[PDB]
């Protein structure tokens, strides 16, 4: 719906009050911009009821995400799930998001799909996730143009982390050496990922048998390309 | 008459249910705009694909109904079905001693 | 030669002058390094030198001078030969870039150079460039391996001037020949001559080569040596030669251990074939029955081959009259029964 | 098939058990589905959606090196080409690997070969050509029995690329002497000749009045049929191996033989690389709806790419180099050919 910044501002003014009681709001393809994201940032501070927020397929640029991150970084905020897709992000946005992830305590889900984060942004995010204070539950990466060095850093990050459960790396170009590193990280007892997004058949025989060897270890893990497998039913059921 | 509507019926079967509803609505608009030839709205609504093709041919005519369907196909951003329809129209629309002894013995 | 500064100065001036008319030049084991570098610099832009071969004990500064010589827009040396020169990967890299820049030479001879896989990949990347006209190329005792062979198959598919190619003393027997078949089955390959020698060719390679030959392929010549292909390999080769479609011109068989039971099929094939022009045999135990059957069939048949060579363990008067019968029955056949300038090497 | 440990069907295990009894001594593969209502893939949360999954569902043994392929979805058949003849397969039965063609069309002539093949879009004819052959032959597929209906003459010429435009009843072919001929299928008479470039043109693509050709000389040319003007050249740095055209939007896809893919616009001279590999690209094919394309190269890989920027959605490995690919008009089946076999994959999304 072509709501626009004006409509988002009117909703913002309505949600500013403490007596609103709605918990989940979604706005995709609503012609948002940086100013609308600023309105949402102003409305979000001081509100404790709303929990799930989504802004996908909107050209909310790096700066808008910076405003949102600055707003969310105080513990007072009670936002758990935020997912934004196709928002034209870059590396500096990723550094700010990494600071958010390391510091905050209430966020439990995040989604970055069809964004050109590249290797630098993912390196910053790996620094963010390395901290044992983080409590992020699931992370969505796809079509983010990853490569060998970033996957090495990511493998080390996963080796260091314990709280993360679900992940996604599809439509990404990985060289065999990087995948060897990734699988070595996967097999470690330290990391307990219950869901992984990868296509087994996309890789050579050595890699395929390596993934199968990782699988026979930790029989609970499931590797399935089509993400959203065994995910919470409510997330998609609510929408339709 | 039947030979031409057979191909049209088989072209429309490619359209999906949502595409079929869009086709019917666009046909409603086309009929409303034109004044030379008219179609009832409730009859367009109640008809399914087979009745739609036969009704289209009953009112417009063979070539005119084919051309209308092709134009509407192009309008919905379908280009492959347009070419298939043009070809199927090109095909469905009419232009406007010893041997004798041997064989007896074998017998 | 160990030279001195004054001699080298005068000599290089003489070489660089317009009164010089050298067409071939060879510098090997020149010392010290500065003198060799100065000599190679004298050739920069020469209007008459069309050959050049190089060799030395130390090479740390050979490559800068050679690459300057090649990068020159006026150098016209048509043939370049590097022998036993030691180098490193960066040296191969800048030499390959120079050969990318160069537009004159058509024959390159790299023998005994300690290439590894990486340098081979760089040279191949140079050869796939759409603007190189290297027609002949030798990689002998370069210590290659099958993966380079797959890259070379890609080169063969892509390249558009390379006709002669030599791969001797390279352990690329089975997988290498499989990949070369993958590259040569392509209906538009241009290669005309391939050389295999001490490459560990076996029956599988013979089968693949036969499958290549039965079709209308490009290569006119094929060389085999130190390849034990006795029974199955020769079965495949002879059933290949028998057909009317083969256009192979020359076939070399040396140290291949052809037994008499294979020689019967060999003789049948020779009687059947009509397009081969040259054949070579040597070190193969054909002595008692094989030679006699071969000579008898040669007298009986009238094949197109002109030259034929063999070695006989022990001959008699009957064998001499058999040779006379071969001569009289067909006058155009020349038979001998007695190595760098070898005919193929003369062509490459 | 080859990827799995062993491909089994649902009735095959019962047949095996009954055979054991008689002699006295996921997990199951699926078949390919045709009806759109059966397809039943959930909406992501006709169609321009980018595919997201693949599965091999048959292997076709040709018996000799496969040079070209073609797939039809209106009829279920598949066409395979080799140096000695063409073989027609059927996709209606259920079997892991088939050895019995629906038909076989051999060509007998001393020193005659086949290189190319091409299936008209309406699935009613099929073109064929090769070296040392008297003429380019077209087969009639709609008739009750296969037979050659027309012969398009070319004496002492070696064709290497074929293309056809049915709206204007034209057929094109490129010969090794750098000559392109245009035939009018009604009369089978040559119309116009394009010449002047010795290296030849390995690939030709026709849309509208523009013929796009590219060859090892590292140039891409755009001929116009309405006039005798010189072609417009776009110089590249490597040698082009294949071409394809976008049906909806103005964009020409091409492979560079150095593992690079580019897009080129007809209206203006804009370029931008859309993918890179370590191998030689031997064929690039566009999807009928134009939102993705398939690529096959020398390093044993089949890949699918996304039109907007060139991101590769996924790819599948293989044991031997692939040399040709084709995508069905249903946008659901893709066929590739390596070694002496041809494989069929189904697209789901």
């Amino acid at each position: 719906n072509s709501l626009g910044n004006e409509g988002v501002n009117l909703l913002c003014r309505s949600m500013r009050l403490p007596h609103c009681s709605l918990q989940r709001l979604m706005l995709n393809q609503c012609h948002l911009d940086t100013a609308g994201c600023g309105f949402l940032a102003l409305a979000l501070m001081g509100n404790s009821w709303l929990t799930h927020l989504s802004l996908s397929m909107n050209p909310v640029e790096d700066n808008g995400v910076k405003l949102l991150c600055e707003v969310m970084r105080e513990p007072s905020c009670h936002l758990q799930d935020l997912e934004l897709v196709k928002c034209h992000l870059t590396a500096a946005c990723c550094e700010s998001l990494s600071c958010v992830i390391s510091r905050s305590r209430h966020l439990k889900s995040l989604d970055l799909t069809d964004n050109a984060l590249g290797d630098g942004g993912v390196a910053a995010l790996c620094e963010g996730l390395k901290q044992k204070n983080s409590v992020l539950a699931r992370l969505g990466l796809k079509a983010c143009g990853l490569t060998s060095d970033c996957c090495e850093a990511l493998s080390l990050a996963l080796s260091c982390n314990r709280h993360l459960t679900s992940l996604n790396l599809v439509q990404n170009n990985f060289s065999p050496k990087g995948m060897m590193k990734l699988c070595s990280a996967f097999a470690c007892p330290t990391s307990n990922l219950q869901i992984i997004g990868l296509w087994k058949w996309q890789y050579p025989v050595q890699i395929r048998k390596l993934l199968e060897e990782v699988q026979l270890l930790k029989p609970r893990v499931v590797i399935d390309g089509s993400w959203h497998s065994f995910d919470e039913d409510d997330r998609y059921w609510w929408k339709n | 008459l039947t030979f031409s509507s057979y191909g049209l019926q088989w072209c429309l079967y490619e359209l999906d249910k949502e595409e079929f509803q869009t086709f019917k609505e666009l046909l409603k608009k086309k009929s409303s705009e034109s004044t030379t030839c008219s179609i009832p709205q409730f009859e367009i609504e109640n008809a399914n694909v087979e009745c739609l093709a036969l009704l289209l041919h009953e009112y417009y005519g063979a070539s005119l109904a084919w051309a209308t369907s092709i134009s509407i196909f192009e309008n919905m951003n379908l280009r492959t079905l347009s070419e298939k329809a043009r070809d199927d129209m090109k095909r469905h629309s009419p232009e406007d001693g010893d041997t004798w002894d041997y064989k007896s013995h074998v017998m | 030669s160990f030279l001195s500064a004054s001699l080298v100065r005068i000599l290089c001036e003489q070489i660089a002058s317009d009164t010089c008319h050298l067409q071939r030049v060879v510098f090997k084991n020149i010392s010290p390094a500065d003198a060799h570098r100065n000599l190679c610099l004298a050739l920069r832009g020469h209007k008459t030198v069309t050959y050049l071969t190089l060799q030395g004990n130390d090479q740390d500064d050979m490559f800068p001078a050679l690459c300057e010589v090649l990068r020159h827009p006026e150098c016209n040396l048509r043939y370049l030969g590097l022998v036993s020169c030691s180098a490193t990967t960066q040296q191969w890299a800048d030499l390959s870039l120079a050969l990318e820049v160069n537009q004159s030479l058509t024959c390159v001879n790299l023998s005994d150079n300690e290439l590894l896989d990486e340098g081979a990949k760089l040279l191949y990347t140079t050869l796939r460039h759409p603007k190189c006209f290297l027609q002949r190329l030798s990689l002998e005792n370069c210590h290659l391996t099958e993966a380079n062979c797959k890259d070379l198959a890609a080169v063969l598919v892509v390249s558009r001037e390379l006709t002669h190619l030599c791969l001797a003393k390279n352990p690329i027997g089975n997988t290498g020949v499989k990949f070369l078949c993958e590259g040569l089955r392509y209906p538009e390959c241009k290669l005309q001559t391939l050389v295999l020698w001490n490459c560990d060719i076996t029956s599988d390679g013979c089968c693949d080569l036969t499958k290549l030959l039965q079709e209308k392929s490009s290569l006119l010549c094929l060389d085999l040596g130190l390849n034990h292909i006795g029974v199955k390999g020769m079965k495949f080769l002879c059933e290949a030669l028998r057909k009317p479609l083969c256009n192979l011109r020359c076939l070399w068989l040396w140290g291949c251990s052809i037994p008499p039971f294979s020689c019967e099929d060999l003789c049948s094939a020779l009687s059947c074939n009509q397009s081969l022009v040259t054949l070579d045999l040597g070190q193969n135990p054909l002595g008692s029955s094989g030679v006699k059957m071969l000579f008898e069939t040669l007298t009986c048949s009238s094949g197109t081959l002109r030259t034929l060579r063999l070695k006989i363990d022990d001959f008699n008067d009957e064998l001499n009259k058999l040779l006379e019968e071969i001569e009289e029955k067909n006058p155009q056949l020349i038979i001998d029964t007695e190595e760098r300038p070898s005919s193929h090497d003369f062509m490459i | 098939l080859f990827w799995d440990k062993e491909p089994w069907f649902w009735h095959d295990t019962l047949t095996e058990q009954l055979w054991r009894i008689f002699a006295g001594v996921s997990r199951f593969l699926q078949s390919i589905s045709w009806d759109p209502e059966d397809f039943e893939d959930a909406w992501k949360r006709k169609r321009l959606a980018v595919p997201c999954k693949l599965e091999k569902m048959r292997i076709l043994a040709h018996g000799e090196l496969v040079l070209a392929t073609a797939i039809s979805s209106f009829t279920r058949h598949v066409f395979t080409c080799g140096r000695r003849g063409i073989k027609v397969w059927s996709l209606t039965g259920q079997v892991a690997e088939d050895r019995f063609p629906e038909s076989h069309l051999p060509i007998q002539t001393p020193g005659a070969f086949l290189r190319t093949c091409l299936l008209s879009s309406n699935s009613r004819s099929l073109l064929t050509g090769g070296y040392n052959l008297a003429s380019v032959s077209v087969w009639d597929l709609a008739a009750p029995s296969l037979h050659v209906k027309e012969q398009l003459p070319c004496a002492g010429l070696n064709c290497q690329a074929l293309d056809a435009n049915l709206d204007a009843n034209l057929a094109f072919a490129s010969f090794t002497s750098g000559v392109v001929r245009i035939w009018d299928l009604r009369d089978q008479s040559v119309v116009r000749d394009l010449k002047g470039y010795p290296d030849g043109v390995k690939s030709i693509v026709v849309k509208g009045y523009n013929i796009w050709t590219g060859g090892p000389d590292a140039c891409l040319r755009c001929w116009d049929q309405r006039t005798i003007m010189k072609p417009l050249e776009y110089q590249f740095k490597s040698q082009i191996m294949s071409l394809s055209h976008s049906p909806q939007e103005d964009w020409v896809l091409l492979g560079m033989a150095n593992g690079q893919q580019w897009l080129q616009s007809t209206s203006g001279s804009q370029r931008h690389m859309v993918g890179q590999k370590d191998s030689v690209i031997l064929s690039v094919k566009f999807s009928p709806f134009g939102q993705w394309w398939a690529s096959v190269g020398m390093d044993d890989f089949l890949g699918v790419y996304s039109m907007p920027a060139g991101t590769k959605v996924f790819e599948v490995p293989e044991m031997s180099p692939v040399t040709c690919c084709d995508v069905s008009s249903n946008n659901r089946l893709v066929v590739t050919g390596s070694g002496e076999h041809a494989s069929v994959y189904q697209i789901t999304y």
